[PDB]
């Protein structure tokens, strides 16, 4: 009883830190893959902007 | 602000030096470890004779000079190129002039006795600095990510090291030091990518195989089925523009190389890797500290920063290490400065004034004095 | 070519003058009319003291004293401890500004070690006889 | 970001808890007894007094720490605007 | 020695005179250096307790023959750059007193109403123009305000 | 005993899926972080091979 107690509680603690900073890799996921299509949308910008004064 | 303002904290490295005040973020001078000496008499347009050349000068020029590294392997080696080096950082780098300025200095880990009371004869009585400290690298470093008991891996350009550190004072049985750093690094890159079909020839193409090295080297995370995946030919690869158009295409290598701090055999060396080293460091220390120093594996240095460098040594040692542990990498985004940075809060620190050791100090116990 | 534009500045500083010398004649009054409000505010939470009668009210009125105490005393404990928290949260900004400017003038915290009229002051105790403060001096009529 | 609840618990509870004792500690030691009880009966006169000024005593810090903080919490709202004004990042 | 030059050129003889008085009660033996030891005992009649650490650092901060004692000239020095920073202090302390007088308002700022009105306040005849001319000039950031930095920079030089 | 035995084994299939599609969110993050530094770095690149051009 004892140990199966013990080792539970351990197995719980584990649990919530690894939920815990599962919710923060996540956050910031989302956060850098919305950077992101915000980067990549304005480079097909510059990049346009430039074949044309290349051209030009 | 008498020293508020005033402390400055010099890191000397293998490779670069970092230099800048006390109180600041980041280093305010950064700059190669080297000190050229013309190998022919002659001129610059509209200079003089120059007798000798330090920092980026001396790279941009060297084709003209003998090149001389004074730190090999993190130890000062030549003391007179390094008084150059000091020299330079002072009086144009930073332009201050040393003799109304706190001097905070780095030396490494198992410095010898005799360099810690020699750079504090130099300090004292060639720069004639007001006061001066010496710092242990490693200990900055962990200092700098909060806190005070962890282990360090420390790799830059020419050592990696190990110092386990307890409430402050660093390990000196436990310390382990492997020669194979961001230096060695680069020119198993060289080779890894002239064996891929290419050509470093001018000075040019050697130069940016390192900024290839820093811009695109990973660490993968399970090297095993990723130079499978390599073969499958996934849109794993990447190309890399040179000075000129000539774009250079680096897939696979990109990995094989930071491979080589796990895998030392890569380069024929038969010592072992990192994370084998960070363990052993580890299981040669006091029993009791054990659980700490494994949720306290700080990394600093140049050479860490190869992303998924921390993730592979994650699970390097949680694999190597007993079940009932917990493992921890910290590896924080400055880590490049981790060491000046550790150093600048700690020398602008309002309980520091007490530990530097001044002029009064030193002209009245001798070197002894800061050697500690 | 603007030959009269000096004027105007000297202007500017004759009113700078004008407002410092106008500042230190309200900076002591507002002193000491701050101080004024400090007796006060003791006058009535601690007015002078009278002594009762013999038996139980000395006796009463010290044990009502000395349970005040552990209250006041406690009270001023918490505002020491305000305080630091404070002169905490100022010592961060005045970091914040340091690394971001570098020495600024003004530092909230100035550490000063005593002067040196103080010390001639405290050794000579007699003899010290030079308003000190920057003016040189060189050779009168 | 709701593993690092248990670090709220944790660290304000820890905190929080310390700085109590402390207080305690530290109050307690500035604290002696009213032994004197029935000892004498004019003793009560020069005494009373004399905790009458402990009282004051206190009374007048307690006044003093309090301008202070006053004082310093203006420090702070023009340390701060020389923060912002100090800002620009160009 | 180059320091012992404008430091005793900055005191006049009035000031070594006393300074030396001072100088040689520090100085017991009358050899002609205070001591590590000659200056503790001084450190304490004026009210202090420095430690052997403390005492030295405040020796060899003038010590330019690294003699380990202070003779009157690395005296003179200290002196002044004590003399310095006390009216260094004194100044400051001063302007910021002045500054939370003309805030009043407590934003931290001095905007050109509270600028007219203590401008005004002054017995000095003054016109509108004049305090808005006073305000453009002191106002670098152009943000209407003058902030504690701006304020010591305009009075700077003013008494 | 028993009821701490079998509410343990229900905390730790739990963790056990907690900690799986964690590493699947840090993957998925360090992949998309990584596309980043070098979409971004492209993007130095291509205004300033730009403001090159331009000014030529």
């Amino acid at each position: 009883m004892q140990m199966l107690k013990l080792d539970k509680e351990n197995a719980l603690d584990r649990a919530e830190q690894a939920e815990a900073d599962k919710k923060a890799a996540e956050d910031r996921s989302k956060q850098l893959e919305d950077e992101l299509v915000s980067l990549q949308k304005k480079l097909k910008g510059t990049e346009d902007e430039l074949d044309k004064y290349s051209e030009a | 602000d008498e020293d508020e303002t005033t402390a400055l904290v010099c890191d000397n490295g293998s490779g670069l030096v970092k230099a800048g005040f006390a109180g600041d973020d980041a280093p305010r001078a950064v700059f190669p470890s080297i000190v050229g000496r013309p190998r022919h008499q002659g001129v610059m347009v509209g200079m003089g004779q120059k007798d000798s050349y330090v920092g980026d000068e001396a790279q941009s020029k060297r084709g003209i000079l003998t090149l001389k590294y004074p730190i090999e392997h993190g130890i000062i080696t030549n003391w007179d190129d390094m008084e150059k080096i000091w020299h330079h950082t002072f009086y144009n780098e930073l332009r201050v002039a040393p003799e109304e300025h706190p001097t905070l200095l780095t030396e490494a880990p198992l410095n010898p006795k005799a360099n810690r009371e020699k750079m504090t004869q130099i300090m004292f009585e060639t720069f004639n600095v007001p006061a001066m400290y010496v710092a242990i690298q490693a200990v900055l470093s962990l200092y700098a990510s909060g806190r005070t008991t962890g282990i360090v891996l420390d790799s830059g350009d020419g050592v990696t090291h190990n110092v386990p550190i307890y409430e402050g004072y660093a390990l000196p049985h436990a310390i382990m030091r492997l020669d194979l750093a961001g230096r060695d690094l680069t020119d198993y890159l060289m080779k890894i990518l002239t064996e891929r079909g290419y050509s470093f020839v001018t000075t040019a193409e050697r130069e940016i195989v390192r900024d290839i090295k820093e811009k695109l080297c990973y660490v993968a995370l399970d090297f095993e089925n990723e130079m499978a995946t390599a073969a499958s030919s996934s849109s794993l690869e990447k190309s890399y523009e040179l000075p000129d158009g000539q774009v250079i295409t680096i897939g696979n290598e990109r990995f094989r190389c930071p491979e080589t701090l796990f895998q030392p055999s890569f380069i024929g060396m038969e010592s072992a890797g990192i994370h084998e080293t960070t363990y052993n460091s580890i299981m040669k220390c006091d029993i009791d500290i054990r659980k700490d120093l494994y949720a306290n594996n700080v990394m600093s240095g140049g050479t860490t920063m190869y992303p998924g460098i921390a993730d592979r040594m994650q699970k390097e040692i949680t694999a190597l290490a007993p079940s009932t542990m917990k493992i921890k990498i910290i590896a924080p985004p400055e880590r490049k400065y981790s060491v000046w940075i550790g150093g600048s809060i700690l020398a602008s620190l309002s309980t520091f004034q007490q530990m530097w050791i001044t002029k009064q100090e030193y002209d009245e116990a001798g070197p002894s004095i800061v050697h500690r | 070519e603007e030959k009269k534009r000096r004027a105007a500045t000297a202007r500017r500083q004759h009113l700078k003058s004008a407002m410092l010398q106008l500042a230190v004649t309200e900076i002591e009054k507002e002193a000491a009319a701050k101080e004024v409000e400090k007796q006060n505010y003791l006058a009535e939470h601690s007015p002078p003291l009278s002594l009762p009668g013999s038996m139980q009210e000395l006796q009463e009125l010290s044990k009502k004293l000395h349970a005040k105490i552990d209250s006041v005393d406690e009270e001023r404990y918490d505002t020491e401890v305000k305080l630091q928290k404070t002169i905490k949260e100022l010592e961060d900004l005045s970091q914040k500004l340091f690394d971001l400017r570098g020495k600024f003038k003004r530092p909230p915290l100035r550490r000063v070690r005593m002067s040196a009229d103080a010390m001639l002051r405290a050794l000579l105790g007699s003899k010290h006889k030079v308003n000190m403060d920057l003016r040189a001096n060189l050779k009168q009529v | 970001s709701y593993s690092s609840y248990l670090a709220k618990a944790d660290q304000k509870r820890g905190k929080k808890q310390t700085a109590r004792e402390t207080k305690k500690k530290v109050l307690a030691e500035r604290r002696k007894p009213l032994n004197i009880d029935h000892l004498n009966e004019d003793k009560l006169r020069d005494k009373a007094k004399e905790l009458w000024d402990w009282l004051y005593q206190l009374q007048t810090e307690k006044y003093d720490f309090a301008e202070q903080i006053k004082r310093k919490k203006y420090e702070i709202v023009t340390l701060r605007n020389r923060i912002d004004q100090a800002q620009k990042h160009s | 020695t180059d320091q012992q030059a404008e430091a005793r050129a900055f005191l006049s003889e009035e000031m070594i005179a006393e300074f030396k008085a001072a100088f040689d009660m520090f100085d017991a033996d009358g050899g002609g250096d205070i001591s590590t030891k000659e200056l503790g005992t001084v450190m304490r009649m004026l009210g202090q307790n420095p430690t052997k650490e403390e005492l030295d650092a405040i020796i060899e901060e003038v010590d330019e023959d690294g003699s380990g004692t202070i003779d009157f000239e690395e005296f003179l020095v200290m002196m002044v750059r004590q003399m310095k920073e006390d009216a260094k202090g004194k100044s400051e302390e001063e302007l910021a007193n002045c500054f939370r007088i003309f805030d009043k308002n407590a934003d931290g700022f001095i905007d050109i109403e509270e600028l007219g009105e203590i401008l005004r306040a002054t017995g000095e005849h003054v016109t509108e123009e004049d305090i808005e001319d006073l305000m453009k000039d002191s106002d670098k950031n152009n943000d209407g305000r003058i902030d504690f930095d701006e304020f010591l920079k305009m009075m700077e030089g003013v008494q």
